[PDB]
RNA sequence: CAUUGGUGAGCAGCGAAGGAUUUGGUGGAUUACUAGCUAAUAGCAAUCUAUUUCAAAGAAUUCAAACUUGGGGGAAUGCCUUGUUGAAUAUUCUUCAAGUGUAACCUCCUCUCAAAUCAG
């Protein structure tokens, strides 16, 4: 290297120890609400006071900020710099501010927390010495003039780089950086590691994941031509989809609804992808207003398939899984709605299904297929597995309804069937 | 600590780490998909 | 009219699931390749530390020692040299002069040009 780019890196590796008071004076003199001829004559001590008279009200809000009364907004706490630290000391430090940050991700639109925070961004340089967390955590309020004033004081990382314009703007940044900066890829992992960090700590509330979807889903919009940039895109979203669905939080779980659907009518995944898919969505499918969403999902993610084996019948834990978290009369529902959206490639592969394992309500089937125009190959394949049910199956009066539908609707269809598959006087020799 | 020894939520991530081509490119799928011609010149 | 000027439209023409440009970073060569470190015949390379230390070997210009200074002056005050004086015990030191003596120390030079502008 150069010595200067060396000299310089010893810059980036002593940016808050401040050593000349001028670098005091450049150090403590940026903080979130004062201006900086009044930010820089402040004692520390006048700071953590109102650290505290914001901190407390906070705490009043809910209980989970007195604990950083305890440790990081302690009386104790104020003449302790970082750079003071061992590094063992520091990972716990920033695991205490991280911690702080994800949780008051939501309490931000408070003037309480913009006074609590500004005193951690100048009692332990968080807008420097640990900013991923601080911008990773706030980084959904890109309209709010709060976070602008923290883009002009945060040293800007290598991965939050769209914003190296926006620092000490005026207009607020705008909605398509928000895409530039997660078009990137390890941005993406960045915020994995962000989310998962907060599903574990079930930190999550709903603004911020949906700024979350928003801003995954306008990924995969700007990747509808780049499809082997979309495929090492599957493993940032589907990973945050799956490790989503372990919420108990119910708006999580529409979350990553929300990611499978566009990213499956986006890029075609595999059919096994989209049967575990379904295992992940239905094995925590238990609220009730996941439900409504989580039905859309499957029918989309059945509609965004296409091979051979395009509409065969479900596993039977899968099956089983599904007639656990719905019903019967759950579909017998929502097919009748004056929505009606098109499920048309999941019925008929359900049907099967139904006519495999359980085979106990085919009533239900009648109900079923009268209610939606299906595909031409998909009637056939239903009525495939119906005659091998006639032959197999003991004869029963469902069948003989469901047949006597079937010859009322597409009769010569089951009867080019019937010619490739037994014979039609046969069929009459069933029942 | 990490050893292997209704539905299980682990189950979308199992088939992801058992895949490297999400994309069904061994269907032969009888479709056309778009926006994305294999076409070559002969 | 030549435009032999480009813009600008275009077209013939070239033409395989783009073409054209501009740049960041890094690697490879830019001499002809025998491995890294150390106390080195050996040990290391997860280590040389509670054998690294004893031992031997190891001391002249009797004080040769600016090969190095822009050039002139001088060089008061310093130093050098001998001349010369005292003291101590064959030598240092006190005292003193003579030196077109002197890389200390004082000044003069080592700036003013057919470069340009400008009145006549």
């Amino acid at each position: 290297s150069s010595l200067s780019d060396q000299l310089a890196q010893v810059a980036s590796n002593n940016a808050t120890v401040a050593l000349d008071r001028k670098r005091r004076q450049k150090l403590h003199s940026a903080s979130l609400i004062y201006n900086s001829k009044t930010a820089a004559t402040q004692d520390y001590d006048f700071i953590f006071e109102n650290a505290s008279k914001a901190l407390e009200e906070l705490s009043q809000i809910e209980p989970k900020f007195a604990i950083f009364s305890r440790t990081l907004f302690s009386e104790s706490s104020i003449s302790l710099d970082r750079n003071v630290q061992t590094k063992e000391e520091i990972k716990d430090l920033d695991n205490a501010i991280n911690a702080y940050l994800l949780l008051a991700s939501s309490k931000w639109y408070l003037a309480p927390t913009l006074h609590a925070t500004e005193w951690l961004v100048r009692r332990f340089q968080i807008h420097v010495k640990n900013t991923e967390m601080l911008l990773l955590s706030t980084l959904n309020y890109y309209q709010t003039p709060v976070f602008k004033r923290i883009l002009s004081i945060i040293k800007l990382p290598p991965l939050f780089n769209c914003l190296s314009n926006f620092v000490r703007s005026e207009k607020p940044p705008t909605a398509l950086t928000m895409i530039k900066l997660f078009n990137d890829m390890d941005f993406l992992k960045l915020y994995t590691s962000y989310l998962d960090q907060c599903i574990k700590h079930n930190a999550t509330y709903t603004n911020q994941l949906l700024f979350t979807t928003c801003c995954f889903i306008n990924v995969v919009a700007f990747n509808s031509n780049n499809d082997e940039k979309l495929n090492q895109l599957v493993p940032i979203l589907l990973e945050i989809s799956a490790k989503l669905l372990a919420s108990k939080s119910k708006d999580c779980q529409i979350a990553a609804h929300t990611i499978l659907v566009v990213f499956a009518t986006a890029l075609p995944l595999k059919k096994t992808i989209i049967l575990a898919a379904m295992e992940t969505i239905l094995s925590n499918l238990d609220a009730k207003e996941a439900k409504h969403s989580a039905l859309l999902t499957i029918c989309k993610l059945f509609q965004t398939l296409k091979g051979q084996g395009n509409v065969d019948q479900l596993p039977s834990k899968i099956f089983k899984l599904f007639d656990s978290k719905f019903d019967t009369v759950s579909i017998l529902t929502f097919l009748d709605k004056e929505d009606k959206p098109v499920c048309d490639k999941f019925i008929t592969s359900y049907t099967r299904s139904i006519a495999r394992y359980d085979r106990s309500k085919l009533n239900i089937i009648l109900s079923l297929l009268k209610k939606i125009r299906l595909e031409r190959y998909e009637v056939r394949l239903i009525i495939t597995d119906l005659i091998y049910l006639s032959e197999i199956l003991e004869d029963k009066s469902q069948l003989v309804e469901l047949f006597e539908y079937f010859i009322s609707i597409n009769e010569d269809l089951v009867l080019k069937c019937l010619k490739s598959l037994g014979l039609t006087g046969e069929l009459f020799e069933i029942r | 600590d990490e050893s292997d020894s209704n539905g299980d939520i682990n189950a979308l991530t199992k088939i992801l780490s058992t895949t490297y081509n999400y994309k069904d490119t061994l269907s032969n799928s009888k479709l056309l998909p778009p926006k994305k011609l294999d076409i070559v010149r002969l």
